[PDB]
RNA sequence: UUCGGGUCUUGUAAUUGGAAUGAGUACAAUGUAAAUACCUUAACGAGGAACAACUGGAGGGCAAGUCUGGUGCCAGCAGCCG
RNA sequence: GGUGAAAUUCUUGGAUUUAUUGAAGACUAACUACUGCGAAAGCAUUUGCCAAGGACGUUUUCAUUAAUCAAGAACGAAAGUUAGGGGAUCGAAGAUGAUCAGAUACCGUCGUAGUCUUAACCAUAAACUAUGCCGACUAGGGAUCGGGUGGUGUUUUUCUUAUGACCCACUCGGCACCUUACGAGAAAUCAAAGUCUUUGGGUUCUGGGGGGAGUAUGGUCGCAAGGCUGAAACUUAAAGGAAUUG
RNA sequence: CUCUAACUAUAAAAAUCUCUCUUCUC
């Protein structure tokens, strides 16, 4: 039966769109089955903020960022966590899991 | 507002519509194709007449362990042959070799009944005389 | 089994049977 | 497109029964709509209703006042021939107490009863009760 | 072995049974080989190769396999089929070889 | 007052009586072209009223047994479930 | 290199990485969304040309010219087939190196046909919204795309204004969405799967238990692959749908 | 009755299983 009005898809109203790969297992899954993760982050992590600071010449350095937005397939998106099995009256929800730090 | 027409000029469409669907049924394909007379081992025939070929008995199905005693019979009005099943406790004794024997429906609009695999035919008769008569004694073989 | 297959075994068969035929026609 | 226009205006007229209002808007307003609610006025299922000129096909608008259960048309309209009248009315009408098959004779468009009084019979148009 | 065996009858016959004898047409065979559907071919002590069904009280309650001792029970209406009725364990088919109510020609031992 | 007459009736018992009657035979007559047969009717014709009603079924569907003996997934039954 | 871990493989003829560049072929990232166009497949770099189209505006024109459709036709993903062109990547077959009891499978490295195209075929997909099309009505809440109306609205700046871009309100059309049952369903659920025992708006196609079987045969299309049409004999008491507890 | 910030990141191998299922009425 239908487990989702949407089909996971997300499409309603187009019938093909162009499939992209996925980061870990390069599967060949259509761009909106293809859960989209943006991974902003700093080049240098936390653990390495002071160490860079300080043996850092042009003082003040703005510290640029990394950005890339992960592809991944379905199998690996529940598997290597990104995405959870969730209760069939809390798959009704399609917000973000509530803001992780305000 | 549903599939078929509803015009008043819409009997022709409605009359074909029902004509082809009506081969969809089981009975009404068999009674016009006629596969009865053609196919069947009696040709719109409820009773049968035959010569007993052989003497054998069928294992029954997984749920039901069990041998029922059938007979082997070809059929005399055209030569077809046919396993047939005689119904009580002591009636295979009865029917000997090589005698006629008169074969009926086995009830289940000529299928297998039951637990008996590949048998679609009762026996009624043997040698002219029933095989209820000779079961409760009150009639005997002739042995002819 | 899968209709898949069995649609493919049957091909097969065709296979072997219209060879046969092509050879006997 | 818009085959029966008296399906729409007796679909419209359930459609705003069954909610409980007590009013319709019925757009195409032909010949055979008027003289329908006009029926049902004779025989108290319908309130007072209103033929507003568009001089493109008219329109009504009904009041209502829910006496009314159902309306409905029989889309083909089968000749009936006067002995096939009661078989109608069992077929259609709840009890035999009431409902009136409104039927188009050559005397007119009217209720059942009034055709087997005048002796006549035509074609069928709906029901009502 | 499994959680099969507490749901049996725990039917414990482990001592030495008293072995049962051929009587009127049920005579003895040896299994010759493994068919399907629960049915063997049993080679009987007569020159004989009969078409042995897997019985009854002997389906699922005993295992029986190639080269194995028999007792079956005949059919006088049909000859060539026949059910298996018993089966030896090995023992008292040593006995019926000293006794020989079957030919010592055919020899099987472990 | 235990009762209990059964005061008022309804069944069960190889107890027990008196009746009625055909199904059969049969003088006749009717019937029929002639005969059967039917309608009528002499004379016989019911006590175990032997003048003897079977056909299927008794797990469910489906009314009626978890009584007795026999066979033990045999024999067999069962339209289906069993 | 690569992997769970290894090995096959390339390397002091100096590989892997390092800078400029050059060649080829494919692709059009990020922008990319419960967003758009199209009859469906499908369509995502820029610019020009070619014609086409939906929606809106219209006190313009014809006056039933329309809806659905047997026969007939046009397109029809990928794969595949003939030839000519190319030939980067990835990769049916194949070649191996591993894992295993076996592994000619999944992991890995090479690797033809193919992938990319110009003509000619093919006409099948879970070609799915598993919901035919046209038409009417029925219930509340926001947003979103295209168009159009009004605002004594706001920033814009070209002194003011005209645009544009927003803001508020309304309307038409579209992909959609939230809540709810007062309706429908065997329910999962549906704002249509409602207005259906209170049964009739028009209309086309399909199904009558499962298997045999979308098989055989006979046509027909195709070079071929195969497509369209398409049973029975026989066998079976179930197969199947949704949901509940383990 | 007033607000848009923090972040990572594992995939070795594991085949198979035979009986036998049994009433719910005050
Ligand atoms: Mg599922
Ligand atoms: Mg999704
Ligand atoms: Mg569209
Ligand atoms: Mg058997
Ligand atoms: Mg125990
Ligand atoms: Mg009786
Ligand atoms: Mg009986
Ligand atoms: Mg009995
Ligand atoms: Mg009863
Ligand atoms: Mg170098
Ligand atoms: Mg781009
Ligand atoms: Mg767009
Ligand atoms: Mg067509
Ligand atoms: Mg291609
Ligand atoms: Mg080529
Ligand atoms: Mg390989
Ligand atoms: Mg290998
Ligand atoms: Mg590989
Ligand atoms: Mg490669
Ligand atoms: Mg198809
Ligand atoms: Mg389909
Ligand atoms: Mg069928
Ligand atoms: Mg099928
Ligand atoms: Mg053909
Ligand atoms: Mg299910
Ligand atoms: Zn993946």
């Amino acid at each position: 039966p239908k487990k989702r009005a949407s089909n996971g898809r997300n499409k309603k109203g187009r019938g093909h769109v162009k499939p992209v790969r996925c980061v870990n297992c390069s599967r060949s899954v259509p761009k909106d089955k293809a859960i989209k993760r943006m991974a902003i982050r700093n080049i240098v992590e936390a653990a390495a903020i002071r160490d860079l600071s300080e043996a850092s010449v042009y003082a003040e350095y703005a510290l640029p960022k990394t950005y890339n937005k992960l592809h991944y397939c379905i199998s690996c998106a529940i598997h290597a966590r990104i995405v959870r099995v969730r209760s069939r009256t809390d798959r009704r929800i399609r917000a973000p899991p509530q803001r992780p730090r305000f | 507002g549903k599939g078929k027409p509803r015009g008043l000029n819409s009997a022709r469409k409605l009359r074909v519509h029902r004509r082809n669907n009506r081969w969809a049924e089981t009975t009404y394909k068999k009674r016009l194709l006629g596969t009865a007379f053609k196919s069947s081992p009696f040709g719109g025939s409820s009773h049968a007449k035959g010569i007993v070929l052989e003497k054998i008995g069928i294992e029954s199905k997984q749920p039901n362990s069990a041998i029922r005693k059938c007979v082997r019979v070809q059929l005399i009005k055209n030569g077809k042959k046919v396993t047939a099943f005689v119904p009580n406790d002591g009636c295979l004794n009865f029917v000997d070799e090589n005698d006629e024997v008169l074969l009926a429906g086995f009830g289940r609009k000529g299928k297998a009944k039951g637990d008996i695999p590949g048998v679609r035919f009762k026996v009624v008769k043997v040698s002219g005389v029933s095989l209820l008569a000779l079961w409760k004694e009150k009639k005997e073989k002739p042995r002819s | 089994m899968r209709a898949k297959w069995r649609k493919k075994r049957t091909r097969r068969l065709k296979r072997k049977r219209r060879k046969v035929r092509a050879r006997s026609k | 497109t818009r085959t029966s226009v008296l399906a729409d205006a007796l679909n419209a007229i359930n459609n705003a029964e069954k909610t409980g209002k007590r009013q319709v808007l019925i757009r195409p307003s032909s010949k055979v709509i008027i003289k329908f609610l006009q029926v049902m006025q004779k025989h108290g299922y319908i309130g007072e209703f209103e033929y507003i000129d568009d001089h493109r096909s008219g329109k009504i608008v009904v009041q209502l006042n829910g006496r009314l259960n159902k309306c409905g048309v029989i889309s083909p309209r089968f000749n009936v021939k006067i002995a096939d009248v009661e078989k109608w009315t069992a077929n259609l009408l709840p009890a035999r107490q009431f409902g009136y098959v409104i039927l188009t004779t050559s005397a007119g468009i009217m209720d059942h009863e009034e055709a087997h009084r005048k002796h006549v019979s035509g074609k069928i148009l709906g029901f009502v009760y | 072995g499994g959680k099969k065996g507490r749901r049996g009858k725990n039917d414990s016959d482990g001592p030495k049974r008293e072995l049962i004898y051929k009587e009127e047409g049920q005579e003895y065979a040896q299994i010759t080989k493994m068919l399907g559907n629960g049915r063997v071919e049993a080679s009987c002590f007569d020159g004989n190769k009969r078409m042995a069904h897997i019985r009854g009280k002997l389906r699922k309650k005993v295992w029986m396999g190639q080269g194995d001792i028999i007792l079956v029970s005949l059919r006088d209406f049909q000859d060539d089929q026949c059910d298996v009725v018993h089966k030896y364990n090995l023992d008292e088919a040593r006995t019926l070889k000293n006794q020989g109510e079957l030919p010592e020609n055919a020899k099987i031992n472990e």
